[PDB]
């Protein structure tokens, strides 16, 4: 099987930029390469076939290049519609193989997250569970790490995390992190902490509460 | 206008089989090779196989030999992908694909068909309000936790969709057969709690609609 | 009144015979001097001349060699073979002669073998047919000559499999078997009287392979017709061209599918290697052009085709007058009968020619042919089959008395080795001249000699 | 009756090129008429026979012509674990040439093709291919509808059904007025013959260089059959288009199958879906009835008539003797929904081996009397056998038995004078339609101007 290594996996770019996505084959594939586009939530649209030929209807700003085992898709003057995922496929040999993908991302200035910690609701505590939710909202860039401490000790098992896509208005990212544990244990401890680490600071953003303190 | 119309989402049980369909529109299914492709968030795109509906001959990636059987029927103008011995690795979105001009290309694609392999029974979500802890700044973030529901989707809104701005409903994550989801809404401190803010969760699979007013935590 | 014998000098017995064939001479010394000695034989006997003294030669014709005419090594066709004529001054004599067509009529058979792959199952059939023609027609005529050639089709794409490279040497490559390389037309064996050899070579043949059902046998027909020296047709011989095949045949203007647009010139293009060299450059011949050369070269075409195509070739036959069709099969009877039927129609002539006939001798003939009518002044019969016998009566007249005294000539039929040698002696003297008696005795004035009752 | 034979124009190609094997009038967007000439044995740039096309501009003196350029390089494409291969050596580019609007379509019927897959192959075979040109823009496209990627074995397993490996597409060609190219492929379906149709526009818009196997979605091919009557029939040896069902909104196809039904020959009139509407049967076997087909209304009633040529027809003569002279059959179309009956006229050649009816060219109205006229070629006719083209004026009753004019080959023996013909176009703008005659044997084309 031919391996298709695509690069980069992501890039942060702006409207009007000219960008290029490379795609390297593990052997020569003499222009037998296709380029695909997948917009958020949407399905696939073919961009280029046989290396350089644009699919009918595809705009001028897309172009293909390269030969042998190394090829490139180039978008000139990015439209807002061009922020999407892009893949290469080879059909030099069966089975057809795909690249990892490259995601075009909207560039913006760095922003620290607004961290907010929430203890278990009364409803949940009566039902026998206990979840501690922590929102890290509207930050940039996307990479962020969250740490949980119960009475100073790092808690790893039973954390669930979810991330939104880049926001449609302010182009930022948000994370949600839920620590779930048995109510039994929840009531055996006092301090519950949520530490966000993010490149906007060297020291982490800490938010805590002490169980029953009002 | 060339268009590949695929059958709807599938919720299937492990060990069972499922048969997806892909119907030609504005062209005849025998005009070209029709391929089937698998997509997953982590593993990405995998080519399953192809068929020449003019004569039935097929090709497969050895990975899917045995599991996958592609067929086509020129009377109904449709191509099919049958998957047997369903496992959790078969949970994916499946596309049928055909070329524009070049015999061997992958240019036109269906909208995709989602297949979820699961033993989970239908379960209504537990919806919890998330009020802040005990000084107050200029703004205030609230939240809603939706736990232990199956299957997807739930639809969450604030104040019946009146409070859309400043909201972050996060994509659902799976843990132990059931889905969990959370949403956050932010306002200025003059807004809440002086004006009422309720969480609206709706899970059509279980026929359940729940409203949870976010209340400030007391002594 | 008087006759030519008495009133013409006649000083001797020799001059007496020289005057006319009806003259006689009386040698009898008892005859009175008043009576003439040179006279008619009636007049002599009327004048008491001694019967033994009368010199009156009679011309004859004895048979020397008289071997009978043959039936069915030696083979006698003329009878008698040797005659001895004896003539006197100006006298003529006649004799008989019989001629019979004993020896078999010469027939040429050239055999065209469709050796394409469709004929794999039909190979034994064409091998059986060939060797049966050879053997059975040899029994019918000892003067048979027989030869053969093979054909497939024009060795050019799309007719020829041109891939993979191995397929050129072995067209059967992709069937995991072997067959011979494709070819247009091969001349294999020239018209020969060696039947045992012909059968061996025919049994050695094997099939080749090509892409399309219709084959290029009409090229083979054309070249087998026009290549005179190569095939070896004899001038005075019946020409038969037997053509085998189990499929359709390419016709003029088919060649355009192989990019061949040059019309068939009707000329011979075989030469040294015995292959039809124009196979890939020249189009197939048209029925008209085939008809022209078959007629021009005097060749009867016979389609020996398998039952699935008889109706096709029967229809072509009607567009080429004189052509006939027989069924190729495991049985050889159908095709053989066409050949026998052809041989049955052959008819020959007997036409006498004379050689070495002396200045003096002149001949005249009476022909008695198959109609049994004596056609006078005729020396040829036409329309004979093997076994027929015609007859002639020849009369030879000598002019006077030649000094040579012994000559010979030969009456011979055209196209026959047999002949009649007629030996001619000229009898000009008298028997009494031998009894010369050098001394005069009665003359005694230096006259000399005394023969048959006279001085000089 | 009025083609000037003294005032000729000779256009010439290179030696041994068969310049004049095929030809047509071509008209640029400005309106200027030129003559496209096909030369199927022209040496390529590396001294190997590829064939070639020339675009002659109208001159009284004639002379040499510029070469309409085409890619003569072979192509290989390794794609889908296969190897696609094109072979242009001895392809016969310009064996047929046709023009429509500002496009020219020259075909190489013997262009070879193969597909290799490990030890197996499709087999190197003459699928044929057509090169399409647009002189005024420089655009080039190709169309080769008989190429496949099926291995040899699979055909054997399917009893050689749908076997397009030997099509020789472009053996004959015609374009409808709407711009649908129709190709004759007499090798199609294992030498049955087939037709391939595709809009010129869609050919251009779906072609890219180096692809080799591509889909032209709007194309329409005729069908395979297991009816022995069609076997080895070369259905598509000739082709033409006209109006034979009364409905102007649809186009009818005329197909020649000269060896149809055991070399009896046939010509068929079909609709655009290839449903048979009528079949005309050959008179005599091996006559090649269907070698030529021409469509034109010769009797002035507005209904197209059909002319079929059987150049190897043998005429009956004294004492049961046959004489190959060639024959042309005229079929006047009747009114309403009524079949084409027996021939309205039989025209027969006079010279032995003359091949009368080898080409039939509608001349338009040569004498402007109202009735259309035609030209019939006898490429080896005339007392010398050099060739002869005969003009036949139209009348109310059909055509005249006696020709109105006889053009004798001006070229030496072997020229094939009249093997190609074209008329109904006024090249010198004098009001009368002219005639171009090809002599591939002599590498030349003769232009005869119509005069008052
Ligand atoms: C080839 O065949 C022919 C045909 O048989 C044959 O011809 C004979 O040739 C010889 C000489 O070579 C002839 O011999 C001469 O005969 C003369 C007398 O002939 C007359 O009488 C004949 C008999 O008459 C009676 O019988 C017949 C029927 O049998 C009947 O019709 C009569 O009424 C009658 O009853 C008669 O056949 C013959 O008729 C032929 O001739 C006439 C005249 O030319 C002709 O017009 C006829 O049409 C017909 O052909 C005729 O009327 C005789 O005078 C003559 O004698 C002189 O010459 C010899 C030497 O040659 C001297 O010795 C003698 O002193 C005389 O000077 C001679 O005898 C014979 O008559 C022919 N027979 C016939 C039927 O024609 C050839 O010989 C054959 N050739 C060979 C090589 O085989
Ligand atoms: C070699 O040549 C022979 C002789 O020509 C061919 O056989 C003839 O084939 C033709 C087909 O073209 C036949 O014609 C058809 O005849 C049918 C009835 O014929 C009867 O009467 C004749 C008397 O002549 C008898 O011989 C015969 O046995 C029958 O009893 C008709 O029904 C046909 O009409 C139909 O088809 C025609 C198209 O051809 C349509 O026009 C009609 O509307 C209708 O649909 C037709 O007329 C003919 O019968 C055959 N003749 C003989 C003597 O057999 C061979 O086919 C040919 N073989 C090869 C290999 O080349
Ligand atoms: C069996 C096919 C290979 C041909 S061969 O090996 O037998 N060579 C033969 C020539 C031949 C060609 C064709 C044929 O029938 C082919 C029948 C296919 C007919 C097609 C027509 C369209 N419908 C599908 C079938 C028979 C013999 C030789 O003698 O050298
Ligand atoms: C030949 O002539 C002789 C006389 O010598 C005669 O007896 C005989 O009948 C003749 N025969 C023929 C056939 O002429
Ligand atoms: C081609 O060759 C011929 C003779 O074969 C000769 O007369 C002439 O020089 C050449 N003609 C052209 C047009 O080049
Ligand atoms: C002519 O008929 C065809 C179907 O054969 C149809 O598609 C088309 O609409 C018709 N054209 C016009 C101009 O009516
Ligand atoms: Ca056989
Ligand atoms: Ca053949
Ligand atoms: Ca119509
Ligand atoms: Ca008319
Ligand atoms: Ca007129
Ligand atoms: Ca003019
Ligand atoms: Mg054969």
């Amino acid at each position: 099987d031919i391996l298709m290594t695509q690069s980069p996996s992501s890039m942060s770019v702006s409207l009007g930029d000219t960008v290029s996505i490379t795609c390297h084959a593990s052997q020569g594939i003499s222009s037998n390469i296709g380029w695909l586009q997948q917009k958020p939530g949407k399905s696939f649209m073919g961009l280029i076939y046989y290396g350089t030929n644009l699919v009918d209807g595809v705009p001028s700003r897309f172009s293909g290049s390269g030969s042998g085992a190394d090829y490139s898709l180039t978008i000139s003057s990015l439209d807002s519609e061009d922020f999407a995922d892009y893949y290469c496929v080879q059909y030099a040999q069966l089975p057809y193989t795909f690249g990892g993908g490259t995601k075009l991302e909207i560039k913006r200035a760095d922003a620290a997250p607004t961290v907010s910690i929430f203890p278990p609701s009364s409803e949940q505590l009566t039902s026998g569970g206990a979840s501690v939710v922590c929102f890290l909202n509207n930050f940039y860039p996307k990479d962020i790490n969250v740490k949980w401490k119960i009475d100073g000790s790092e808690r790893q098992n039973g954390v669930l995390n979810s991330w939104t896509d880049q926001d449609s208005k302010d182009s930022t990212y948000s994370m949600s992190s839920t620590l779930t544990l048995t109510k039994d244990e929840y009531e055996r401890h006092n301090s519950y902490t949520c530490e966000a680490t993010h490149k906007t600071s060297t020291s982490p953003i800490v938010k805590s509460f002490n169980r029953n303190e009002c | 206008e060339v268009q590949l119309q695929q059958s709807g989402a599938e919720l299937v049980k492990p060990g069972a089989s499922v048969k997806l369909s892909c119907t030609a529109s504005g062209f005849n299914i025998k005009d070209t090779y029709v391929h089937w492709v698998k997509q997953r968030p982590e593993q990405g795109l995998e080519w399953i196989g192809r068929i020449d509906p003019a004569n039935g001959y097929t090709k497969y990636d050895p990975k899917f030999q045995g599991k996958a059987t592609i067929t086509a029927d020129t009377s109904s103008n449709t191509a099919y992908l049958q998957l047997s011995s369903l496992t959790s690795e078969d949970t994916a979105v499946y596309y049928c694909v055909r070329p524009l001009y070049d015999y061997y290309a992958m240019d036109y694609w269906g909208q995709g068909t989602s297949v979820t392999v699961s033993s989970a029974k239908t379960t209504a979500p537990s919806v919890y309000p998330l009020a802040p802890v005990c000084t107050t700044g200029s703004s205030v973030t609230l939240g809603c936790l939706v736990k232990g529901y199956f299957p997807e989707p739930v639809t969450l809104t604030w104040n019946s969709g009146s409070l859309s701005s400043g909201v972050h409903t996060f994509p659902a994550v799976l843990q132990s057969d059931l889905y969990t989801l959370s949403s956050s809404v932010t306002v200025t401190s003059s807004t809440w709690p002086s004006q009422s803010i309720t969480c609206n969760v709706a899970h059509p699979a279980s026929s359940t609609k729940v409203d949870k007013k976010i209340e400030p935590r007391g002594p | 009144g008087p006759n030519i014998c008495t009133t013409r000098g006649v000083s001797s017995c020799q001059q007496c015979l020289a005057v006319s064939p009806m003259c006689a001479w009386c040698s009898d010394e008892a005859l009175p001097l008043g009576s003439p000695r040179c006279d008619l034989k009636e007049n002599l006997l009327k004048d008491n001349c001694a019967p033994e003294s009368i010199e009156f030669p009679v011309s004859e014709a004895r048979v020397l060699e008289d071997r009978p005419l043959s039936d069915k090594s030696q083979v006698t066709q003329v009878s008698p073979q040797r005659i001895a004529l004896r003539l006197r001054p100006d006298d003529s004599k006649n004799f008989s002669i019989q001629v019979r067509q004993v020896e078999d009529y010469p027939v040429d058979i050239y055999y065209l073998m469709d050796l394409s792959y469709s004929m794999k199952d039909d190979l034994w059939s064409i091998q059986n047919l060939g060797t049966k023609l050879a053997t059975q027609m040899r029994k019918l005529t000892s003067n048979l000559r027989i030869g053969f050639g093979a054909f497939v089709d024009k060795p050019v794409s799309p007719y020829m499999y041109i891939s993979p490279p191995e397929a050129l040497e072995n067209p059967c490559y992709d069937m995991k078997t072997t067959c011979l390389p494709m070819f247009g037309y091969k001349h294999v064996l020239t018209l020969t009287d060696q039947v045992t050899r012909f059968n061996e070579e025919v049994k050695k043949q094997s099939v080749s392979r090509n892409r399309d059902a219709p084959e290029g046998g009409f090229d083979a027909i054309m070249q087998a017709t026009v290549c005179d020296e190569k095939i070896g047709w004899r001038n005075d011989a019946s020409h038969l061209l037997v053509f085998t095949t189990d499929a359709k045949t390419h016709i003029a203007l088919d060649g355009r599918l192989a990019g061949i647009v040059q019309p068939n010139d009707g000329q011979c293009h075989v030469g040294s290697d015995n292959h039809y060299s124009a196979s890939t450059t020249m189009d197939y011949p048209s029925l008209g052009l085939m008809t022209e050369k078959l007629s021009q070269k005097n060749i009867n075409l016979i389609f020996a085709v398998t039952e699935n195509v008889v109706n096709l070739y029967q229809n072509y036959s009607e567009l080429i007058p004189g052509t006939t069709v027989g069924v190729l099969s495991m049985d050889s009877s159908n095709v053989l009968q066409l050949i026998v039927d052809a041989y049955g129609k052959i008819r020959s002539k007997v036409e006498l020619e004379v050689r070495d006939l002396p200045e003096e001798l002149s001949l005249s003939f009476n022909a008695t042919c198959l109609n049994n009518e004596v056609i006078p002044g005729l020396k040829s019969c036409m329309g004979l089959k093997i076994g027929d016998t015609v007859s002639f009566s020849i009369e030879a007249k000598v002019r006077g008395c030649p000094q040579e005294k012994e000559k010979s000539f030969t009456i011979k039929p055209v196209g026959f080795k047999d002949s009649l040698i007629v030996q001619v002696t000229f009898d000009c003297d008298c028997a009494c001249q031998a009894q010369a008696e050098p001394n005069s005795h009665r003359c005694n004035n230096g006259n000399g000699t005394f023969e048959c009752g006279v001085c000089r | 009756l009025n083609l000037d034979p003294v005032q000729l124009t000779f256009y010439a190609g290179p030696n041994g090129s068969q310049f004049g094997f095929s030809l047509d009038f071509h008209k640029d967007s400005h309106g200027r008429v030129a003559i496209v000439v096909g030369a199927p044995r022209t040496l390529g740039p590396s001294q190997e026979e590829t064939g070639g096309v020339f675009l002659c501009p109208w001159r009284a003196e004639g002379g040499q012509c510029p070469s309409l350029l085409f890619d003569l390089r072979d192509e290989t494409r390794n794609v889908g674990s296969q190897t696609l291969q094109t072979f242009k050596a001895r392809q016969g580019l310009g064996a047929s040439v046709v023009s429509w609007s500002d496009v020219i379509v020259a075909c190489a019927p013997w262009q070879h093709w193969n597909v290799l897959e490990k030890t197996e192959e499709a087999e190197k075979t003459p699928v044929g291919s057509c090169f399409l040109a647009q002189p005024e823009s420089g655009r080039r496209a190709e169309y080769s509808p008989c190429r496949g990627n099926t291995l040899s074995r699979i055909y054997v397993e399917n009893d050689f059904s749908w076997d397009k490996r030997y099509c020789e597409a472009g053996f004959s060609s015609v374009v409808t007025q709407a711009g649908e190219l129709v190709l004759g492929a007499p090798g199609g379906y294992y030498f049955l013959g087939l037709l391939a149709q595709a809009p010129v526009a869609d050919i251009f818009s779906s072609y890219r260089p180096g692809i080799l196997l591509w889909h032209v979605s709007s194309q329409s091919l005729s069908f395979d059959s297991s009816n022995p009557e069609y076997f080895d029939g070369y259905w598509g040896y000739s082709v033409a288009v006209g109006e034979f069902d009364g409905d102007l909104n649809t186009t009818e196809y005329v197909v020649g199958a000269p060896t149809w039904s055991w070399t009896l020959g046939a010509v068929e009139i079909l609709d655009s879906y290839y449903q048979r509407l009528h079949r005309l049967r050959g008179e005599q076997m091996a006559s090649y009835f269907g070698h030529s087909v021409a469509v034109t209304d010769v009797n002035g009633d507005g209904r197209h008539d059909l002319l079929v040529g059987a150049p190897l027809y043998m005429e009956s003569r004294a004492d049961r003797k046959l004489a190959e002279v060639g024959r042309v059959y005229l079929f006047l179309q009747p009114r309403g929904p009524h079949a084409l009956g027996a021939p309205s006229l039989l025209l027969t050649g006079t010279q032995l081996y003359g091949r009368f009816g080898s080409a039939i060219a509608p001349l338009g109205d040569l004498d402007r009397d109202g009735y259309n006229d035609i030209a019939v070629a006898a490429p080896y006719g005339g007392p010398s056998g050099r060739g002869q083209v005969l003009v036949f004026l139209g009348q109310s009753e059909g055509l005249r038995s006696r020709p109105s004019q006889v053009l004798d080959s001006p070229f030496p023996t072997g020229s094939a004078f009249g093997f190609s013909l074209r008329g109904a176009v006024d090249i010198d703008d004098n009001g009368y339609p002219d005639l171009i005659v090809g002599a591939y044997g002599a590498n030349q084309v003769a232009v005869y101007r119509a005069q008052p």
